[PDB]
This record gives C-alpha cells, structure tokens and sequence, in this order.
RNA sequence: AAACUUUCAACAACGGAUCUCUUGGUUCUCGCAUCGAUGAAGAACGCAGCGAAAUGCGAUACGUAAUGUGAAUUGCAGAAUUCCGUGAAUCAUCGAAUCUUUGAACGCACAUUGCGCCCCUUGGUAUUCCAGGGGGCAUGCCUGUUUGAGCGUCAU
RNA sequence: CGUGGAGGUCAGUGACGAAGCCUAGACCGUAAGGUCGGGUCGAACGGCCUCUAGUGCAGAUCUUGGUGGUAGUAGCAAAUAUUCAAAUGAGAACUUUGAAGACUGAAGUGGGGAAAGGUUCCACGUCAACAGCAGUUGGACGUGGGUUAGUCGAUCCUAAGAGAUGGGGAAGCUCCGUUUCAAAGGCCUGAUUUUAUGCAGGCCACCAUCGAAAGGGAAUCCGGUUAAGAUUCCGGAACCUGG
RNA sequence: GUCGAAUUUGGGUAUAGGGGCGAAAGACUAAUCGAACCAUCUAGUAGCUGGUUCCUGCCGAAGUUUCCCUCAGGAUAGCAG
RNA sequence: AUAUUGGCGAGAGACCGAUAGCGAACAAGUACAGUGAUGGAAAGAUGAAAAGAACUUUGAAAAGAGAGUGAAAAAGUACGUGAAAUUGUUGAAAGGGAAGGGCAUUUGAUCAGACA
RNA sequence: UUGACCUCAAAUCAGGUAGGAGUACCCGCUGAACUUAAGCAUAUCAAUAAGCGGAGGAAAAGAAACCAACCGGGAUUGC
C-alpha cells in the first residue's frame, strides 16, 4: 500500500540532541512518540522501492519461436531417452510414439479409462503419481499450493466425448487436443520429454 | 516563572464537551467545536485530515439503520407478512 | 475438482466458515455415521447427531465403548457421552469430549422431523 | 458462589489477575523510559 | 545530466506521472465481458442479429482514396431508390444517416444492391405478441460483406 | 466541583461504574483471551478530561 | 411465559388486564431479587410483556390500516419506507408517458424482428 | 596456595531470537447500485440472573413479532421432555413493531437535564391556578384554498 | 557458495523423530560454505536442472527490543524532636491506646469554601504491587454504604460583549449589522355564549435570543440526630409567592 | 525595591499568526517567537557529511589537457577493463 | 462501450508471515499525551483433552520437597520450541602495570585408524 | 356603494420539497509553493494539492453552425 509508513507525521529533530537525524514521531503517552520513522532501516517504517503494481509480469514472444519450440517438443517425445530421462516409467513400453485407437476419445466412465491406460503400458506412470503425493514446503502450502504431485501421461485426442470428462479425477494425468497443443504440458520445468498417448485420429490431425 | 510555577495558574478550562461529537473541544468563548464545528451544519472536515476521517466517519458506529439496506435491497424492499 | 466460481478452494476462508460457524451449520457438521445394520434398515449412511442417541466409538483411546449422548457441545464442537468419563484425581468424573466423526450410531432416538427427514433421502420405517 | 468461583479460586484468580496487571506495567516502563526525558525545548542554561 | 553519444530523448515524468496509471489486467477479463453481452443480446432479440447493415463508403483522403470502408448508415435517396422507407428501414436491420450526401453514382448503386440483396435475403415476421422464430445469424456485415471494386 | 452540572455527573457515575475489576468467571469461558481489566482507571494516574 | 398465537384472539382490555398484572408480576420479583442471589424467572416476564405489547400494537395498527383505507393520503408510519430516492422518484405511470407523436410513431413503425437467410 | 579476573563445556537463570503455525493484511479480477426531514452518519446514557469490555440493543432495551430449522445454551446457577411438537436455540432468516436524550435537528435556548404556547383529557370546588397523560408549534420554496391590503386599476 | 518463494525430478527424508538450537567432537573445501555424530525438541523439510527476487551486514550520533561494567556505588541530609510500657500480629524505630516531652502559636500545621479533581468520604476484609527504608497502617487493593431543600444557589435580569431574522455582500464555505430603508403585535369592554367580531378603541413603535453558582435578586431559625448527610433530615417555631 | 497607589488580583469578555498586544526589551503570544502550534503539498532539494551486506581468480588506475558565475562540482581527451 | 485506492457480495495470487504485512491477526483508531487542532502504540501460540497439580509434610503465608495428571511438566497458566548479549554453581587451566593473535614445538585433554 | 382585475402579503391552511453524511470515480469554480532551470524573476512543477459548491450508479458529452479539401466522410465516448 503506497501510503505505506506515510500514515505518520513525522519530522527530524535535528543536530543539538544525542540522536540521529532520522525523522522522529512526536507528542507523548506511548512508545511511539519518540520513535523513528519514514524509512527503511525504521521499524513501521516502508520498505525500500515498494512493489509497484506496473512491471513486466508478462512477456511477449514471437509467435514462430513458440512454435518452433511446441514442434520441437512434440518431437521430443518420439524419443524414448528423453522421455525417461525426463520422469516417466516406459521401459516396458512397446514403442514410444504410442497410439491407441480413437475409440478412446468416446469413452465416459473412469473405470473404464484407467482400464485402457493400465493395459496400453501406463500404469507405472500413474502409480508414480499417487505415490508422490508429498506436502509442499514453506510458506506455499498457505498460500493454497499445500500438494505436488509428480506429472503423469497426456493424452492427445481429436474430438472430446467423454474422455476429459473422466480422467478430470486421475492424479497427473492431463488431457490435450491436437489444435490447441500447449508447451506447459509438453516441456514442463523446461524439460523436453512427455509420455504422450496419441489417438490415431489425433495422429493424422498432426499433419 | 513561565513554567512549572504557570503550570498553576491552570485552572479554568477553555474547553468543554460538545454535544454533537461528545469530546473536549467545545470553545466557550466562541461556541464552536474545534472537531465539527457544532452551530455549523456541516462537520468540519478536510483532506489532509485523512486519520481524522477514519476516527468519525462511517462504520465507526453502530449505523442503527445504515446495516440493514444491504439486506433490504437483496430480498427487493418487500414488505408485508413474512409467510405461511 | 471444482468447477464452478461460487465455491471457493481458499483454506482461509474455509476455516474461518468453520470457527465462526453458527450453532446451525455445526448441527450438520457434528454428523456421524450409522452402523452397517442401520445403514441396512434405514437405508442411510450418516446423519446428524442428536441428544439421546444411543452410539459406539470406533476410534480413539477409549474405542469400543457404547454409550447414549449427555449433551452435544456444538461450541467445542464435540459430543459428550454418558458411561465414558475419566475420574479426576479427587475423586470427582468429567465425561471426554468426543468428535462425531470417530463414533457410529447404534441406536437412533427417534422422532416426527428425523422420520421424514430420513424418508426425503431415501431412507426406510 | 453460584456463579462459578468459589472464595479459594477468587483468591488464587485475584493473585494471577494482579500479577498480569504488573508484568504490563514494567514493559510500559521499559518501552518508555528511553523517550520520556526527551524535551522538546530544553534551554541548557550555560553559554559561559 | 549530459554524458556520452546518446540520442536526446523526450520523456515526461515529472508531473505526478504515478498517479495515473491504468495497467490493463483487465484485457482477459472484460473480453469474456463482452462476450457475455454480446451473447445475451443475441438472445434478447433471439433472430435478428447484433449489427446492422451498414454500406460502402470512399475512405476521405488523397491517402486512403483507394480504400472503400464500412461507413454510418445509407442515404435517404438510396433507401428511396431501393423501394423503402426511412422509418421501416430502421425497423429492419438497416442504418441510416441524413447527413451523408452522394456525389457519385459507382457507390449509388452498390448501397442500392446492398439494400435489394437484404430484403431479397431477409425474412420478416409479422407483428404480434407470439411471433414465430427460425433461426439466429449475427453478422449482417459478414454475410454482406465490403468487397473493393 | 461541588456545584457541579448533571452532564457531568452522568459521566461520572459512568466511569464509576466502569471503574470494577474483571468478574472471574469471564476467565473460565471456553475461548477467552481477556485476564484483566486493561481499561481501568483510578484518580491519582490519570485524570479523566470532560 | 405466554404465546401471542393465543393472544391475537383476546381483546384489548383483556390484554391490557394481562398486562397490569405481568407488571405486579415483575414488581414482587425485583423485591424479591434483594433477598435472593438469582432469579431468572425475571426475564421470561420481561419477554411476556413486550410479546403482549407488541400484539397491541399490530392490532391498533390494522385498525387504521383498515380505516384509511381507500384514501388517497394515510401516515407517514404506515405508508412504505422504501429509501428517500425511490419515493422521490417517478412512478411507472409518469415514467409510461409519451407524445402522441410518439406513440403514433410506434404502432405505425414499431420494432419489427427479422433474421438474416434465404 | 585460595579468593579474584579471564576462556570453554554442562545444568540452571535473564531475555524472547530462530523453526513451524495463522479466522489477519495487501494486491489483482468479476458482479451489484443501496443513506437521510417516513428523521441519516455520528455522539451521550442505559440495558443481561451473575459483565468491565468488544459485539448486539433501546424503558417492548445482548432483545419482541413473523418465516424456516427441529433439541439446545453451557463458565456457573437455573430451567427440561412443552421433545412423534404452533417448538429448544447468544440458531438462521427478517417483510411486522419498539426505537431513551440527541444530532441536518425542526417551539425558544442549551457550559442550563433551563423556559414556554395551542388542542383534547383527568384530578384538585376551577374556561383563567397547579399538576399528570396524549398530540402539535422551525425556516426557505412551490401548486392550490381562505382572509386581507394598495385613488395600481376598471365598470357601476 | 548461500537465503525466501515458482515449474520439473529423485515413485527423495520423516512421529522408529522433520525444521530449529547447543556442542575448545569429526570430515571435505583455498574460501564463501557443505556434511556427520551427540544432547535438546517436537511436524514438516530437502538434493538436482531451471525460473524469480523485498536475497547475504560489524559499522550509518542507524530503527525497535533487550542486557551490562561503573555499582550494592552517588546517595535517600531543608521544614527545631523524639522517647517508655502495653495491646495486636508470623514479624513493630514507623500501627493503636496511655503516659511524657515539644511544635504550628489565630496574616496557623485550626475551622470552612470558589475554581479544579471525581468518590479520593465512611465502614468491613486485606498486603502481591504503590507509599524511592519498613509496614499489622493508608488518599493503595477487594466488596459495599453514602450526598434528602417552597426559603441555600443555578434557574430570572442585565454589563462589557456575543448573535440570528429582515436586508445587503460574497464563486462559496460564510461575512456586515442588531433595529437597522420590514406590511415585524397582542389586549382588553360593548358585541352581553356565534364570542366570531360590525364597530370596538385606543395605547410608544417597540420587536429576538445568549451572557455573572463573586453584581441585581421574593421568602428560615433554634436544638437534636449519622460510620459517613444536613440552614435540606426529626421536633418545634416562622415567612414568601401563586391561587 | 515598593507597600494606598500609573497598586495587586479572581472570574467574565475582546484582539489570532506576516496577524495580535506592546510604559518598546524585538519583549509576550500554553516550558515554543528576529514571525506559534497541527496536518498536508513532502520521500521538499542538497554540487554537501555519514553508511552501503558473500568467496576466490584475472587485469588494473587518476589527481593531468580544454570549456563552464568554473575553483569541495560536471562535460571533454587521456589513463583502465 | 468508458471510469471506479469508496460501499455490498464473490473468486484468486510465483505477495508479507507477527520488529514483516493495513496504524490495528488480540476488548485498535483501543489505551495514553495534549487546552485544542491533532498525535497514536505495544501485545498472537500450554496440551489431543484442564486431565490446571487431589493428598501428605515443613512453613505465619507465598511457596518449597514428596505424591499425582500426562505420551511429555526438559509443556505448570511467569506455560510451543526457547538462541545471544548478561549472570550463578560446578570442573579444568592460566595469571608480576592489560587481554587477545601469527609461526614452531614440548606437556596435558580429546579424536583418529586398523593396516585382523 | 358593490363586484372584478393587477400587484403585494399573512396563515400551526391542504399536500409537498430542499438542507446533512459519504466522496474511490464524476461535473464546475477557486487556486499555490517546495521543486527543475545546476543562480532566478517568464517558464516548469500545474490549468496539480489544498479550500468550495453539486449529482449518479455511472457522470459528463452527444445526434454537427463538425472533420475536411478526398473519387469526400458523417452524433458522442473509449482503446
Ligand atoms: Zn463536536
């Protein structure tokens, strides 16, 4: 708050008297008056360069670096030493750019997705999740950022029916359309690399 | 001795109670409040008094009757028998 | 999750709306659960907590224990059961506070108003 | 006696009260006693 | 100061430059805001659409000569030529402005086809309180668009 | 003084009023952060200006 | 401790007559209070008598109610206290009045709805 | 040589740092438009079975009526099945009322709990005196009613 | 190297004890610093790749808080002066009573009051704090009681003065002025009860209001009484005003 | 020193800040006066004093030219990275 | 369409985390000072539950020591952990008008490593 | 004599209204200096703060005595 420290007056006493020149509350009966002020050594004082509301908290880039980035992380997940580097549990994968059938994108219930991702090869990912489920440290976990899981597999589709809908619930797991790819999901922490599940009708979209 | 003998001759007060504020700023040889300035209509008040204008103004009371519109206009001014 | 901008996920204000809650939010929030034959004869999981109901304790130090409620202190928001007290070094008793929640009901004292309100969700006579 | 305290417990809540009332009075001297004796006009009575 | 081989630059802060700032995190907002507005608007006059038919105008300069633009309204002579009525006109999703004379007679009859081709492709509801309701199509200025000639 | 006004009277009987201790069973409440009467006020400290 | 759903029947001299005795009531027991420590059936008296005053009050309100009914002005207690601006303000008779060139306008060229397809 | 002084450690003290916490702030965003002469905001005083406060409230005084909920309040005492009910509760809701003395503040005045006037009514032997109860008495301005003024002016 | 927070990761440590703190106990690093053991303690915290800052203190007569040496030191020395015994009590230079001695010495260390203070008055109980020693005492602490007016005063009048109205100024908050350049008002008979007025039947030309507990002013005394009130109460004896 | 008067004094009342009042000293104006007090503009400006927080490594000066109401300061070339 | 550090209701944050962040996390525009305008603070945490130390004994009494509650009184309302300055007791050591430091070693204390 | 008109008044006449609070935003008046200019007086700070008046949920502005000099546009507001 810009008036901050200035809801005080308060001017210097000056040479002549045993103290500093910092400015010095005044009048009586309390512990402020006396009391240093207008500063940011001073206790109730400001700080120095209070945090203004106008800076840079976002910031452009070139829309062409952006995609040039997207496509290189959708590349990275072809391969496989990148995606296990990264986190995730593939080793007992078939092959890396793993599509499934687009009857995928039509499935409602949870019970029935999980059965799908558990028998394409992914249940180590998801286990992986929510076996790290640990408790954020300091002053985030009141600030409502208390949980951090670890990121889990995307799945790509064509044209949701369902499928969004029931894994909402699954711990990592994030869901993307073709159009509409996003870096935060495909290089998060900076790390080229993600355990992507493609529908063929997404696959072919690609091109 | 212009101090602590004049100290006391101090024994007749300049000041009274006003009865629109209730505190000690009432001038008697002037009749008027040196905090809202009473006879006036108005309430004295300035904007480098800013401090001042959080010790007097609104919401530092009870606000009898000022509580209550906000839960008035909600329910639409609506009068009459509450219900069945 | 959540879906909609009416409910908030803010740890602050959610604590705040549980201390500061009145005594008639903190009837449904002192809810406790029905043992499995009441669950099969009412049709219910868990209710409200109610003076006069006869109850068991399923966690706690004191587990085991079966008692009838005393008086539901929806200050502290703890119940307080009859049979299930500590003697006091002197000689005297004081029941322990319990928490809904660790408890199952045994027995329901019935009533007009608790009848129908397990027959609006779906519940049995 | 009817409403609570009895004389035993008024005694001993009387003694707790008052001790509480002193403890503030001691940091209310500590945390005035450096800005007390700062006079705003002190005319220091000495030139020669 | 005067230092080094820097350009000389102009910048005007120093008036109390801090007390007027609008900082526009709105941006995100308020769009969803219009939007909003123009959908329950859409629904408040549930076939017509949000806009009215607006017509072809020379953009006035030596510079933008060559570029023709949406302008106000049509003309009373264009309406009247067009076998309409000022007053029905605006009844109906047209514009209409009193101010704008016509010199030239290539635009004439371009915001005369604009206003043959509308009556042609509207479809009017007669006046009563259960009116029925076909369909809801919103940008009349983007199925008559403006092409140049 | 002696020849007093009632204005004045009224405040007076008032600040005697409020001139009590804290009753102790204020201090077994369930949640409670008062122990003391910090508003007191007795004549040879603090003199109260009306 | 009474209800006023059984004192909306009674009249008003009843009910004054069970006022002047909740009085003595409330008398005897603030005499009785010096000679005893607590007596809380001091309240519930307290209570009865503005549930008994409260129903003399809202039966002597109906009764003028229903007397300045159908009249063009009645008191300022019972007329509405809708804030000062929206008695102030217009009605929506002053507000519904327009030229008769108006309103010729309008039902000759009113706001026709229409939409945009072959 | 001990005392003494100094250094280090253990335990104890003074003191309240660090670590963890947080019904608090701050900032951003979205929505709404709602004070007052029908007496506001604000102030003084008072009110609970036992409270000085804070919160609430006004001689109907931590509250009444009404509506919903449907058995508590709980610090103590008191109430208690009215608890298969016109019904608990510092509950919630709130559309009926109360709303002391004041305040733009409105009978005059107010460093005063000061001084009046009109109407109705009651009592005292009382249209006149005293007292009690109820209701009114401000200014500017507008529309209208009533009365009145001016050799301003007309007709007779 | 290090600190607060952010995104990824170790499917990281942890109530079988996280963090923090003490440790002339250990290891590494030139070093910033990191790691380990022990004790204490009780709930969250880290390594790595990166992001980001309110990011690192011996200092500023720095800010706030706290604590020392000097120091059991200077020093508690004006106001003529204290002493004996007893009672009380855990305890008496200091409380109470008694005896003695002495002071103020009637322009007082007495008896009342105005301002001002505000319950300090009186009693019962009491000693942690206050009474710069003590304390069984107290203007302290706790609980309670207590201030009675036709005659005292305010209230009423006006002084110096303050201040509305009408009016005039001023962008305006507000200013001038106080009877001014205002249509500024009640009060009485007939009319005898319609009491509304025909006349009456005329009366200055006034015209706010505030302002003195010491000025002006309607009227009171004795005795008695209480833990603390009294020209107020009780008893007796009187007076003034309005009816 | 003066002590019956240009005396002392309570209360009421008037005068309020570039204004008051002044037997006049630049004295008094709430311990404040060669221009009170409070808040705000105000984080007033300062070529001037003081301070400016972690390690190691490599390189490493200047106090001289020209102009400036310039001489406790800047620009400029140089030195240096 | 636009404005909105005010009011009413909602949602959030790469924000502060009790000397910070609003002056106010608490009976804060509170206490308190000043004639007055105005100025203006400090102060959060026992524990899961008060089970808040029955009882015995010394004492004039506070309090103490035993007991006891507790998972833990190394949580006893002066209560989370409980740093430093500063201080007491114990133990070791030294010490002619300062102390402290650097190089090198003796003596003492402690650690080391098994290379079984 | 009477009834009209005009003008001006009075009334505790009937019915009404305005005043004050708040004030972040809004509409107008009024209106500074510190500061910058390495001095300072024009200037700037600033058609700002302070002071005053007045409204709302938005206000104000607004459907041209406009822009322009085009093959001419077409209320206002805002980006
Ligand atoms: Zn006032």
């Amino acid at each position: 708050s810009e008036k901050a420290g200035h809801q005080t007056s308060a001017e210097s006493w000056g040479t002549g008297r045993a103290v500093a020149r910092i400015p010095r509350v005044g009048g009586g009966g309390t512990g402020r008056s006396g009391q240093g002020a207008f500063g940011n050594m001073c206790r109730g004082g400001r700080m120095f360069a209070p945090t203004k509301t106008w800076r840079k908290w976002n910031v452009k880039v070139n829309h062409n670096e952006k995609r040039y980035a997207t496509a290189s992380a959708i590349a990275a997940t072809a391969v496989a030493s990148l995606v296990l580097a990264r986190g995730h549990r593939v080793e007992k994968i078939p092959e890396i750019p793993l599509v499934v059938s687009t009857d995928l994108e039509s499935i409602q219930k949870t019970k029935e997705a999980v059965a799908a991702l558990k028998a394409v090869g992914a249940h180590s990912d998801l286990l992986k999740v929510l076996k790290s489920k640990k408790l954020r440290a300091g002053k985030g976990k009141y600030r409502n950022r208390r949980w951090t899981q670890r990121r889990g597999p995307l799945v790509v589709y064509a044209e949701d029916n369902g499928i969004v809908k029931a894994l909402r619930n699954v711990p990592g797991v994030e869901t993307a359309n073709v159009a509409s790819l996003n870096l935060l999901q495909l290089a998060p922490g900076a790390h080229l690399g993600r355990f992507v599940i493609w529908t063929e009708a997404a696959f072919t979209k690609l091109d | 001795g212009k101090g602590t003998p004049s100290f006391g001759k101090r024994h007749n007060k300049s000041h009274t109670l006003c009865n629109r504020c209730g505190r000690r700023s009432f001038h008697v040889q002037k009749k008027t409040c040196s905090s809202c300035g009473y006879p006036a209509a108005k309430t004295r008040s300035y904007n480098w008094g800013a401090k001042a204008k959080r010790r007097h103004t609104t919401g530092t009371g009870r606000m009898r009757y000022l509580k209550h519109v906000s839960r008035r206009f909600k329910n639409g001014f609506q009068t009459g028998s509450a219900s069945k | 999750a959540k879906q909609s901008l009416d409910v908030s996920s803010d740890r602050r204000k959610a604590r705040k709306a549980y201390f500061t809650a009145p005594s008639s939010q903190r009837r449904v929030l002192l809810s406790a659960p029905l043992s499995k034959e009441l669950r099969a004869q009412y049709g219910i999981k868990a209710l409200p907590i109610r003076r006069d109901d006869e109850v068991l304790v399923v966690r706690g130090s004191k587990k085991g224990q079966e008692g009838k409620i005393s008086s539901v202190y929806r200050l502290k928001f703890a119940v307080q059961v009859d049979k299930v007290t500590k003697e006091k070094v002197n000689g005297a008793s004081v029941p322990i506070n319990l928490h809904p929640s660790k408890l199952v009901i045994t027995k329901l004292h019935l009533d007009k108003d608790r009848k129908a309100l397990i027959q609006r969700k779906g519940g049995k006579l | 006696m009817v409403s609570g305290v009895t004389e035993k417990q008024y005694k001993k809540g009387m003694k707790k009260m008052q001790q509480l009332e002193k403890n503030a009075i001691n940091t209310q001297i500590r945390r005035e006693i450096k800005r007390v004796n700062f006079q705003t006009h002190y005319r220091d009575e000495l030139l020669q | 100061a005067i230092s080094k081989n820097l350009p000389i630059l102009k910048n005007h802060f120093r008036k109390h430059w801090q007390e007027r700032v609008k900082v526009h995190f709105d941006q995100a907002g308020k769009k969803v805001s219009r939007r909003n507005a123009r959908a329950t608007r859409a629904a408040k006059i549930a076939p017509r659409p949000l806009d009215l038919l607006r017509p072809v105008v020379r953009a006035p300069t030596v510079k933008y000569n060559r570029k023709v633009r949406a302008g106000r309204g049509f003309t009373l002579a264009e309406v009247k030529a067009a076998g309409l009525t000022a007053a029905y006109a605006r009844t109906i999703g047209i514009a209409v402005d009193h101010r704008r004379q016509n010199r030239n007679q290539e635009i004439f009859d371009a915001n005369v086809q604009r206003l043959k081709e509308y009556q042609s492709k509207i479809i009017v509801f007669p006046r009563n309180g259960k009116a029925p309701e076909a369909e809801q199509v919103l940008s009349a200025a983007a199925t008559f668009p403006i092409a140049q000639p | 003084a002696a020849q007093k006004s009632f204005r004045i009277k009224q405040k007076m009987a008032k600040a005697k009023k409020q001139n009590r201790p804290l009753p102790q069973w204020i201090r077994l409440r369930t949640n409670n952060t008062i122990r003391y009467n910090a508003k007191r006020r007795n004549w040879r400290r603090t003199k109260m200006n009306i | 401790g009474v209800k006023a759903y059984e004192l909306r029947t009674k009249s008003k001299e009843q009910l004054a007559s069970q006022l002047v005795d909740l009085k003595k009531e409330l008398a005897e027991l603030k005499v009785q209070k010096l000679s005893r420590p607590s007596l809380p059936k001091i309240k519930t008296v307290r209570k009865s008598i503005a549930c008994v005053l409260t129903v003399i009050n809202e039966q002597q309100r109906e009764a003028v109610r229903q007397l300045y009914k159908g009249k063009k002005y009645q008191p300022k207690d019972l007329r509405a206290k809708k804030t000062r601006a929206l008695r102030r303000a217009l009605t929506k008779f002053e507000a519904s009045q327009v030229t008769e060139k108006q309103r010729k306008k309008q039902i000759a060229f009113p706001q026709r709805k229409y939409a945009i397809k072959a």
